[PDB]
């Protein structure tokens, strides 16, 4: 949420995108299409897997400890045994609560960050040939067929090829 | 005409609610549970060496109650004590019971070595109807009830050196008779006095004659004591009556052994984490099954669920 | 000409300094305190059931010191012990005092039930000038000082079954006389021996004759002991002298009761969190009033202030 | 601070804005005015209230514990009682210190984020009709009366209406 | 990493920049040069020093405690002493692990933030006289000698001086 | 032509790997270590007052073993006990040894004041060959072995008031003879009984005659006890034999003193943090040298290294 893309300037997500977490939809003279972006998808996945690697399958071995249940009333020593255990459990319970809250805030933020980074990268690539419509969409001011859209998604788009055409379309009356 | 190019992200129809720093309920595309909250209900017999106590407490297996003869010299990683267990020998108590139980549990062995104590002058191998072994009157297998020989109980002053490279654990006891007459019938003189010592330590116990409520028709009691003897030290037993003598020593080891109270069945399966409710998987970092654990276990917490987001915010169409 | 449109944010003339990860002093527009550092100085009498001990310790209220007759059978969530409290009966001690105090505090009741013990053969209801009740020589209300009857003290062998569905707490004692002569004047024979037992437990205590420094002109002492008797078990008392006998049993309950030392006045007010300094509000998560607390309380910390930002960075004009 | 708006490219805050936390000042042919932005203000407030909801009014009930003050010298058992309590208090004191430091860093960052998001939203809305002066202000290159400024603040500004006028003003010599 | 500049749109760092952490390289008619930016460098350093100030030289005094090693077997009381200590050490070990992980994530993010802020500041300063090439470089569309480059780095660049020249170069065919 | 202006950041040829929330290995330009993992191996003699026990345990220095006469009346912040230390006086034990050691360690002083006890009727200053001081048979310097005078040991009933403004610590003992004959040779009557009391407390100890394994050719033992006497209270000692009497009292103080077991040499250097391995620097917040510490010390953790990034991500050319 802190970057402002997911649940922000992108109005909603796409339930029909099932082969990636981030990607591109377009409309041009040949149709309307969708493609996932693998680099951004993998960047978010790698970070989340990094968190999981630090939490799953990581337990601590303990053997003989203290007694934690008691059949008879005893007073001072038993009060201390019970208090040590209750103290420990409350501290671990706090750690668990805070860990999940912090990690989840961070996951929401890092996923929003990856959406924003992809948007910014695309904006810069288009140079003077497009304008940002404010909703995560760019209006591209030149004929941009399927191979042209592909070049944008693959990072091989040469803005100079189309610049004269685009400037003419943008700065007309 | 030109073109439109839109950047976006996925969403799912079935999102999951998680907590964050700023919101107690936010929907994400996917999450994973971090608290283990279930067991199958069986204690897996692998990979830890499990010893099911069945009818026997550890202390009854130690002393040698007749239901526990099968336990002699056994070792364990985890001794499992059942709530149904009961004593069926001479009525006894252990001052500091909890500590003896703990130290034997932690040692992880009932390995016992007989020794030849010089009990010249008294009758050995005293038995009772409160401790039946094969219909015959019997007694604790690891203890030796000494009585008068021909109406004499001469003072005992018996020694046993530790010439081993390890520590020895001796278990012994004092008999408290129910009446002044019983004192005489057993030991031929007025109430004794026991002193068990080493170069490093000393314990003296006074028998206290008197009626206790009957258990298996016995108003007398035995009180159990223990002594650890280091290498090159010497056990000295000094008594004029009422001694329940050791027959030898237990080895005392150090390691990862313990004891647990549970009524869970032992299963033929493999699990690293044991609780009294049964073994639990240990993939998750936390668990709310039981504060009592043994092995590689998730840490006990009060929460029954903690969901870790594994996807972005879910923003459905 | 056109126009100018400027984006901005508020600021305040009176910002507050907070700590962050990268700066120990940064000014924000607003903050809130997370450490409770004050009390009004009164212990609120609601919503917890408070019992002000006034001149009495819990143990004096238990045994029945004459200043504590008003406490009979009372219950509490929190028993409040005052520093001015003093004993004004026969001088006594309690081996393990801390444990008896704790277990009665936790039980939360002084509910007492009289029982008819068969004390045939001795004089009951012994009293002393060290324990005045209404100008008359008296004794602890819950204890029964037994002495010789016609210069005979026959052996006591007295039983009391627990046929209730709950546990019974028995409080009893041994009298240690100041001189050999006092032993004879009270019990008609040489120093006794007390054995109190059940099917599960046994305690024997030896009176020790000798001078202790005088307290209310008494060089003798009483030593207090306790025994818990489970349902279907039986109390057995076996003595030839020096027994300070129980008159009955206390109910022993489990729940949320405790005890606190404090000189704070009790007030007619409502507060969930009690400390020895008085009740404190419990809106904040932390407090630095006292490590000793009872009820729904903030957690004790060493810091006297922790400010949580509730606004943006303050950037004044 | 991490987004760079508050205490960054916005030179300072406005003491005279008392009906919101974020907003707009303008100058046009009809005067100089100020208006709060309620959406951004509420977004920051909601997040801070979310933190407060997790910290205020949330205490734990404890009843019989261990003794923590002692009238007599005793040795081993008392040493252990004292150590358990000192251990507990130091761990809770650490938790409290870190909680406040982390939460405060986050509050400063999230409030800066909301200022940046409002700025970015406004920038995109203006399309080719304005330029960013670098200090959180936009130079709008067309006549923009009170209703026009209002349309920007309400999200109803139609950039196409003014584009010819604006481009003429921007790209003149 | 979360801002996308360092290890992101900036392809790599400069081993030859030894007098600052962030800065500028240029090419113009007089040569190719490098200069550090002191403000951004100091901003990152100050934040990292703030963390260090809260961690280094801050120890807690403890005196008489409990015993932690034992020559003889004892049972219940010793089991409790050992458990209290093992409990304490595991909680402090957790605190240390999490502290370093969180602080390091934050340091990487705050340093990336400072790089991004400097880039954004420079972009705004250049107004319509330059275009972002996508790799942290700007193509400046006017003659920009050493004093001109200096004015950009010192914040004294007057975009109006060069605007006519720049627009002519940008929007030609 | 125009110009190009590129924004960038530094990098280094020799980066360092750190851990983060999302990556266990990321290279940064610089880092600093947060765990202290080394010591020089010396305990610095400044700024804490160090007392090297040399051949003496604290308890031997207290009682006055002949190797420990140099320790009289010394104070410490930290008493250092060496593994080579051994006792070389009359064989003794201390029920609760750990507690006496702890309370003296914490008090931080061996300040002793002699008092004139009225021991009329007995022989004082008994000595033994098991406790050599300058080739002569001797005894613990702070204890007074009382024996018969002209084959009489009349009952002792000796008082000592505390008219000071501070508490007094009395150390005393009971002699357990090896044989019935030794009892007679020393005390002229059958086995005694010791009662040490105040207005607030009482302790009675029974000598137990019997053979223990010989230590320096002594089959007898002494058992050591202690009593704290508050201002305006009174010590009363009541015995008919076997008393090892106090010669006076120790001052008992409160403060920051302690005791540590270590074989590290004491060095002429200055360090605030002491461990058994030696002093350690205390700049870092954590350490993995030893869980045992004294002074201003980093907190013990299990990790041997924790690197804190102090620079950006390193992205080499
Ligand atoms: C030639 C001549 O004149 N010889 C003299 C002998 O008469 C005399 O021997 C004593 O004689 C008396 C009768 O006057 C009596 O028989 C003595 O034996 C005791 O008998 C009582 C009463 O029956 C008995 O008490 C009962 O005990 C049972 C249970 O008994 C056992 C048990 O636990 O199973 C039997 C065990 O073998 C015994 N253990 C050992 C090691 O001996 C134990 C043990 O005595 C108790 O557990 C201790 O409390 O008891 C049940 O408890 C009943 O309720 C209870 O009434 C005693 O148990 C018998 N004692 C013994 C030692 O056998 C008999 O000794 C002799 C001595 O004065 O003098 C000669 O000159
Ligand atoms: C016909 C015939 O010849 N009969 C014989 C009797 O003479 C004889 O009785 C005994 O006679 C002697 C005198 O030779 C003496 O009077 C015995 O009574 C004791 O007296 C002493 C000295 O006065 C007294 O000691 C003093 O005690 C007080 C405080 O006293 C109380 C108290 O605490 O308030 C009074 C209580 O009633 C009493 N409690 C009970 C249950 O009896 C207690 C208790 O004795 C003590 O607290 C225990 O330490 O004491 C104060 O402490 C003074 O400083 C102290 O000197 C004793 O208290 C008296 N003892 C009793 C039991 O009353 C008297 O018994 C008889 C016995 O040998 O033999 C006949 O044949
Ligand atoms: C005129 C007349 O007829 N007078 C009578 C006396 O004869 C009689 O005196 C007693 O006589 C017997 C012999 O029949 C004997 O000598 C008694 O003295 C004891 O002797 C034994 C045997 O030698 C001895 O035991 C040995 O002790 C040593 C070590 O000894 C010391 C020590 O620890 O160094 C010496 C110390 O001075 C002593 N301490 C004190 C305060 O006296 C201690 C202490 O006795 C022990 O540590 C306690 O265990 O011992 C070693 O341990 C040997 O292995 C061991 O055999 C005793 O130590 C001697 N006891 C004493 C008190 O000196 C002698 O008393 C008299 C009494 O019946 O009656 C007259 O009528
Ligand atoms: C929502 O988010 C979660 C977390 O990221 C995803 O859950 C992971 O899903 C993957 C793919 O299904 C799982 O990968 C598999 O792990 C198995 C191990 O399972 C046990 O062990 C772990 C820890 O020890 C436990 O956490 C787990 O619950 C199990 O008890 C492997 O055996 C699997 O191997 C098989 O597939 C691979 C394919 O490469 C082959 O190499 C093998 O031959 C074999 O056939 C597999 O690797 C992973 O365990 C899940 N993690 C967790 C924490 O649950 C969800 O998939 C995701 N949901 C959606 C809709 O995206
Ligand atoms: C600086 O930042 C802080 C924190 O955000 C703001 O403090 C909050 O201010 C609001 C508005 O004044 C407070 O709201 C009121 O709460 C009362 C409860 O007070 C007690 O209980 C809580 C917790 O149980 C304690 O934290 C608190 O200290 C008190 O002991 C309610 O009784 C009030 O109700 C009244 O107003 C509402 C209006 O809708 C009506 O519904 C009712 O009829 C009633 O008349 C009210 O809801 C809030 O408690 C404050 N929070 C804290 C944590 O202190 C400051 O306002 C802010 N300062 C500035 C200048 O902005
Ligand atoms: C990688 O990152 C680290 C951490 O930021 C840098 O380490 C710091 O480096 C500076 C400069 O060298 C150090 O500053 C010096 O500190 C000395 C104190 O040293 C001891 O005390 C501290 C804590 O009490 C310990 O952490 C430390 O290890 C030492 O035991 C001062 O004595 C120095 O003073 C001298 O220089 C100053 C210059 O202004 C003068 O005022 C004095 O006259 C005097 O001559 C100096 O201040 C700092 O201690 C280091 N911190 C840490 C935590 O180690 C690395 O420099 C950095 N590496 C690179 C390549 O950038
Ligand atoms: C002191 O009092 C106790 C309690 O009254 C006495 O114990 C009781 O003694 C009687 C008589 O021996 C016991 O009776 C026996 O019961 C068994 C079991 O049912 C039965 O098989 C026998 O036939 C016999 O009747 C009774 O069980 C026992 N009660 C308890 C609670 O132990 C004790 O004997 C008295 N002691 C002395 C020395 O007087
Ligand atoms: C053993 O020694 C102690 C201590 O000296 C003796 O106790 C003391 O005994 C005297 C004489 O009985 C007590 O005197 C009394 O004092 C009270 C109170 O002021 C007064 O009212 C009486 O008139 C009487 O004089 C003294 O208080 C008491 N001291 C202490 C500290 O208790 C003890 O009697 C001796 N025991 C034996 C058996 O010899
Ligand atoms: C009870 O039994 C113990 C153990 O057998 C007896 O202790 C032993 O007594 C003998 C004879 O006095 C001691 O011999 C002495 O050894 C020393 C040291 O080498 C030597 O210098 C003497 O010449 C003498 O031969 C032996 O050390 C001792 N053993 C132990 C383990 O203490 C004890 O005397 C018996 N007690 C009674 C009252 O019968
Ligand atoms: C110890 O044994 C000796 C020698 O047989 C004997 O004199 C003594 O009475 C015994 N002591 C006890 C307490 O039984
Ligand atoms: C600033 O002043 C107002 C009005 O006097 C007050 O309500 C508010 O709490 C103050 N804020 C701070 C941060 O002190
Ligand atoms: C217990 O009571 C019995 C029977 O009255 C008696 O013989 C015995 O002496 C008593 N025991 C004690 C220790 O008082
Ligand atoms: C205490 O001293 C008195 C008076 O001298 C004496 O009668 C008594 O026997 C002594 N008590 C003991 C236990 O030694």
């Amino acid at each position: 949420g802190i970057f402002g893309a997911i649940a922000g300037f992108i109005e909603n997500g796409w339930e029909g995108m099932v082969d990636g977490w981030y990607g591109f939809r377009h409309q041009n003279s040949e149709g309307i299409g969708q493609a996932a972006d693998l680099k951004s998808t993998q960047a978010a996945i790698d970070q989340i897997n990094g968190k999981l690697n630090r939490l799953i399958g990581k337990t601590n071995e303990k053997f003989h400890q203290i007694e934690k249940e008691f059949s008879e009333v005893e007073g001072r020593i038993q009060d201390l045994e019970k208090y040590v255990e209750d103290t420990k459990i409350d501290l671990w319970s706090y750690n668990a609560e805070l860990l999940v809250a912090l990690e989840n805030q961070h996951t929401i933020d890092l996923t929003d960050s990856e959406m924003n980074k992809l948007f910014e990268k695309t904006k810069k690539q288009l140079r003077e040939n497009a304008e940002d419509m404010g909703n995560g969409c760019f209006k591209i001011y030149h004929k941009c067929d399927n191979a042209c859209i592909g070049s944008i998604r693959n990072g091989t788009y040469d803005h100079d090829v189309y610049r004269d055409e685009a400037l003419n379309n943008r700065f007309q009356i | 005409p030109g073109a439109t190019l839109c950047l976006g992200h996925h969403a799912v129809p079935n999102g999951t609610i998680v907590k964050t720093i700023t919101n107690d309920q936010i929907e994400v595309t996917n999450a994973t549970e971090l608290v283990q909250s279930s067991s199958t209900g069986e204690i897996c017999d692998s990979p830890h060496q499990i010893l099911d106590g069945e009818n026997c407490t550890l202390i009854d297996a130690l002393l040698g109650d007749p239901q526990c003869d099968g336990f002699q010299n056994k070792k364990w990683d985890l001794f499992v004590e059942r709530s149904k267990a009961y004593s069926n020998c001479y009525p006894y108590d252990v001052p500091d019971y909890a500590s003896l139980r703990s130290l034997v549990a932690s040692s992880g062995t009932l390995e016992f070595n007989n020794e030849s104590f010089n009990w010249t002058g008294v009758t050995q191998n005293g038995t009772s109807s409160a401790c039946i072994r094969r219909s015959n009157n019997s007694f604790f297998s690891r203890l030796n009830w000494l009585t008068h020989l021909k109406f004499k109980y001469p003072a005992l002053n018996v020694t046993m050196p530790n010439n081993e490279k390890f520590d020895k654990l001796y278990i012994w006891g004092v008999h408290h008779p129910g009446t002044d007459n019983d004192q005489i019938f057993l030991y031929a003189q007025a109430s004794g006095r026991i002193t068990v010592s080493t170069k490093r330590s000393q314990q003296t116990v006074i028998p206290n004659i008197g009626s206790r409520p009957r258990v298996r028709n016995i108003p007398s009691r035995i009180s159990i004591y223990w002594t650890i003897v280091k290498p090159g030290d010497i056990l000295l037993i000094n008594s004029t009556g009422n001694l329940i003598a050791p027959r030898g020593y237990f080895k005392i080891r150090s390691g990862k052994s313990s004891i647990m109270r549970s009524d869970a069945p032992i299963g033929k399966c493999n699990s690293e984490c044991i609780t009294p409710n049964g073994s639990i998987p240990n993939d998750k970092p936390f668990q709310n099954v039981n504060r009592i654990t043994y092995g590689a276990c998730p840490r006990y917490v009060k929460q029954n669920t903690l969901k870790l987001a594994t996807g972005m915010r879910n923003v459905p169409e």
